[PDB]
């Protein structure tokens, strides 16, 4: 993916590894290293005129 | 089965006329739409992302 990580307050159960959107894209993720929950976050974009 | 409105016989005669006597200002709502939010898609990356 591409996108901006962020740390999350998204209360994930031990069983989960991803969360995802409507469009079923990937939201946020468990690291798989040190267990943090990182928000995903799309890279800033926009019409230019 | 569905009312349509109360019945009424108005009062008819080839002499006959109402006047009414009295008054009351009545104020009335209405409301119109005007316009609708200003979306736009980027069609490149709705379709590939
Ligand atoms: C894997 O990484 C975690 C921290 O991210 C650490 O606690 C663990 O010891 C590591 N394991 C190995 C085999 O390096």
């Amino acid at each position: 993916g591409t996108g901006v990580l962020t740390e999350s307050n998204k209360k994930f159960l031990p069983f989960q590894q991803f969360g995802r959107d409507i469009a079923d894209t990937t939201d946020a993720v468990r690291d798989p290293q040190t267990l943090e929950i990182l928000d995903i976050t799309p890279c800033s974009f926009g019409g230019v005129s | 089965t569905m009312s349509l409105g109360a019945e009424n016989s108005v009062a008819y005669s080839n002499n006959s006329i109402a006047i009414p006597t009295n008054f009351t200002i009545s104020v009335t709502t209405e409301i119109l739409p005007v316009s609708m939010t200003k979306t736009s898609v980027d069609c490149t990356m709705y379709i590939c992302g």
